[PDB]
DNA sequence: GCCCTTTTATAGGCCGCCATGCCGGGCGCCCGGCCG
DNA sequence: CGGCCGGGCGCCCGGCATGGCGGCCTATAAAAGGGC
């Protein structure tokens, strides 16, 4: 047997990822060395293609991209629903003649080998040797012409959609959009023109994403063809399903720099439409606001945004941020995770603006609920973000000056200190928090019901220990920010924990006490918890 | 008393009040299969909480594999709106447990024997056959297979109150026999 | 019978394999002799 | 006493094809809902 032989199989049978990554740039290398038998190459990683593995087709579809990508540029002259010459011209018709075949495995590795395909060498396509140059120019409009016909009619046809996940996946039409997103870089402005009214602007909103952020610099201002994409986002941002809306959503978000570009008109009525989907309380089980506050944070992320959204609150302030950004509150306890883990991302991303916007909205009532946050949650990730957000949001409010800092937070902190120095339980006799403790989002007295019970037997105690210690980071920080003389309050609550019945309690002093010693200036300040600490060893 | 049931499988029946056709979820939904010769339902799966759904013709479903109740309710509360998606009028009606099962692991092992011997109009037990004794417990309706390492799993319940009374009752049967 | 989920776990039967031969035919070894 | 002695018998050869241990492999057990 031949090298090649055992190098293709290493495609499919490798043992990790780097051994398939330098299988194809051997193969590559291969290619390059004996540009006489690209075709050996070709008609041994192509039947991968088909293969059921997932893993498998992408890796051939890389292993093709990457052996035809040294092969010579050509010039040759100087409604049935989809369910579960040129030198390759025979490759892409074996492409296309199954690309419509009713195994879904089969459409995936057409798509990604017609991507990877024309990604390198879609200029040439088409033509035919004997024949004239313009004429050979025409003819490869005409073959670009029909495949991204081809493609836009599977993208019309293809329902076949994977709901593990909350997010909803359709791998054809994501395979077939980067086809199309392959496809018209190339071609000339009168076919965008013509796939522009072939997919008209109406809720193909995955078609669209490609459609655009394609020869992007050209279809800039470029009339209707820039005006209808926006009419067609806003639309399906106010359409009723979730699944539209986070399509949409997951489409804007990378075309906002050149959207915003676009105009300074569009931005009031764009922020608008985001603001008022977001405001409405979504379905308990969607995932798209998670991509709605996604393109939120993006959008607040430049600064012409800024300016139009400063302008906004021309005769009043119910465009401010200050009023607005609440609405970003009630998802923090939202049931899927990651809605929760966007509403922190997107708060610390508005955080970080600057811009003397910031004041408006930081007050006690987010750093209590990101406290409560904190105490109740059970993700990892999601703990993590909140701690984050916790540390920017008092650094922030200390830049200002620390006293409003103390101040701001002195009606909260009573509370909190209750709940980060509260016991645990044992598995079938909890301990339960004071529910009145906790307050809504738009309500002074509060989904999270095992964590403040304290069912040690339903949430683990290693989920309870952590929320533990989170907590006592986030109140020895705030503790440490805030001056000495009004730090009565919080230094007599952890002395008395210090001597309580309880065992759990005295375990969250000791934390909240070295947490404070940790983050202070100088460990000299917490030096009057000395002694208490003595008396406990 | 001691040491505390970990439940293991809760299965729970949810009405959809709706005929769903099954072919045309499975060839729509990449995580449903569909075999009309080896069972009449299509089995979908979902990845958070860890759960599996037979989905019938008849609108019925049940939803097992979660471990405890609020997973149990919200992945059915998820399948059904994964067939409401898939163009079917699915509303969520009917929600009832039906079995939980839980496990236990007592630090010591168990004369089997004698405990059969003893307790021989409660319990059955064929070495030859099956490992583990098995003891059925009127009050609380709870059926518990006790093997000779120490571990106990129980089964029937519909309630975590019941295992956890069933544990308790067999606690000291335990104890008295190593 | 048929299927889904879950923690527990081990000992009977079923399909195989596998060494059994046992008559002549031969070789090689050590174990008994003796011969000039 | 040294050296060649016969001499026995354990070892291996080969056939077909039968009976007795095998390991290994479901099946064993429990709950329950649904439909066929």
């Amino acid at each position: 047997a031949t090298r090649l032989d055992r190098l293709v199989t290493i495609l499919e049978t490798g043992s990790t990822r780097l051994i398939r990554d330098t299988a194809v740039n051997q193969l590559a290398d291969w290619q390059k060395q004996h540009p006489e038998e690209l075709f050996n190459l070709l008609s041994r990683v192509v039947p991968y293609l088909r293969h059921k593995d997932w893993e498998t087709r992408t890796t051939a579809a890389k292993a093709i991209g990457k052996i035809i990508e040294n092969a010579p540029l050509y010039d040759p002259n100087a409604g049935r629903p989809l369910l579960r010459e040129w030198p390759f011209e025979r490759l892409c018709e074996f492409l296309k003649v199954d690309l419509f075949d009713p195994q879904w495995e089969t459409r995936h590795g057409a798509a990604m080998g017609l991507r990877e395909v024309i990604r390198v060498h879609g200029a040439g396509a088409g033509r035919r040797r004997g024949k004239t140059r313009k004429e050979n120019n025409d003819l490869n409009r005409q073959w670009l012409d029909d495949l991204a016909y081809r493609l836009l009619c599977v993208l019309m046809l293809d329902k076949f959609t994977d709901y593990s996940s909350d997010t909803s996946v359709a791998p054809i039409r994501e395979t077939v959009g980067q086809t199309l997103g392959a496809v018209l870089r190339h071609i000339s402005v009168e076919s965008v023109h013509a796939i522009y009214r072939l997919l008209y602007c109406m809720v193909g909103m995955v078609g669209l994403r490609y459609v655009v952020a394609v020869r992007k610099d050209l279809l800039l201002q470029d009339g209707d063809m820039i005006d209808g994409v926006v009419r067609c986002v806003m639309q399906g941002l106010g359409d009723i399903d979730d699944d539209v809306r986070s399509v949409s959503a997951a489409t804007l978000i990378p075309m906002a720099k050149e959207f915003v570009m676009m105009r300074r008109s569009a931005l009031d009525s764009l922020i608008n439409i985001v603001w008022e989907s977001l405001s409405n309380l979504g379905d308990d089980l969607s995932a798209s606001t998670g991509k709605i506050m996604d393109l939120l944070a993006t959008l607040c992320s430049f600064p012409e945004v800024l300016e139009a959204m400063k302008v906004s609150a021309s005769q009043d302030e119910e465009r401010s941020f200050t009023l607005l950004v609440p609405r970003l509150y009630p998802f923090l306890r939202h049931t899927i995770t990651s809605v929760r883990l966007a509403v922190l991302k997107a708060l610390m991303t508005f955080a970080n603006l600057g811009g003397e916007t910031s004041q408006g909205w930081l007050n006690g009532r987010i750093l209590r609920l990101i406290f409560q946050n904190i105490i109740v949650e059970r993700d990892q990730d999601t703990l993590n973000m909140s701690l984050e957000l916790w540390t920017t949001l008092v650094r922030r409010l200390a830049a200002r000056d620390p006293a409003i800092l103390a101040d701001e937070f002195e009606a909260h902190a009573e509370p909190m200190m209750q709940l980060a120095l509260h016991p645990i339980g044992v598995p079938r006799h909890p301990i339960p928090m004071n529910p009145a403790l906790f307050q809504k989002p738009s309500g002074g007295t509060y989904v999270d019901g095992h964590m403040i019970q304290g069912e040690v037997d339903l949430v683990g105690v290693d989920v309870l220990i952590r929320s533990r210690i989170s907590a006592a980071k986030a109140m020895g920080l705030i503790m440490s920010f805030i001056p000495t003389p009004r730090l009565a309050s919080y230094d007599t609550a952890v002395l008395q924990a210090l001597s309580s019945p309880y065992a759990s309690t005295q375990l969250a002093a000791a934390m909240v006490i070295d947490e404070y010693a940790k983050n202070c200036s100088t460990p000299e300040v917490a030096s009057r918890f000395i002694e208490p600490l003595q008396k406990i060893i | 008393s001691g040491i505390t049931p970990t439940l293991q499988n809760i299965v729970a029946t949810v009405n959809l009040d709706c005929r769903l056709d099954l072919k045309t979820i499975a060839l729509h939904a990449r995580n449903a299969e569909y075999n009309p010769k080896r069972f009449a339902a299509v089995i979908m799966r979902i990845r958070e909480p860890k759960t599996t759904a037979l989905i019938f013709a008849s609108g019925k479903m049940v939803v097992t594999g979660a471990k405890s109740e609020d997973d149990s309710k919200l992945a059915s509360r998820k399948y059904a709106r994964i067939i409401q998606k898939l163009g079917f009028n699915a509303k969520f009606t009917d929600f009832k447990i039906q079995n939980i099962v839980g496990s236990c692991d007592i630090k010591f092992p168990i004369r089997l024997e004698g405990l059969a011997s003893k307790h021989h109009n409660f319990s059955s037990y064929e070495p030859e056959l099956f490992p583990g004794l098995i003891y059925r417990m009127i009050k609380p309706k709870i059926v518990l297979l006790i093997f000779v390492s120490g571990k106990i799993v129980l089964t029937g319940a519909k309630v975590r109150e019941e295992i956890y009374q069933a544990f308790e009752m067999i606690y000291p049967v335990l104890q008295d026999f190593r």
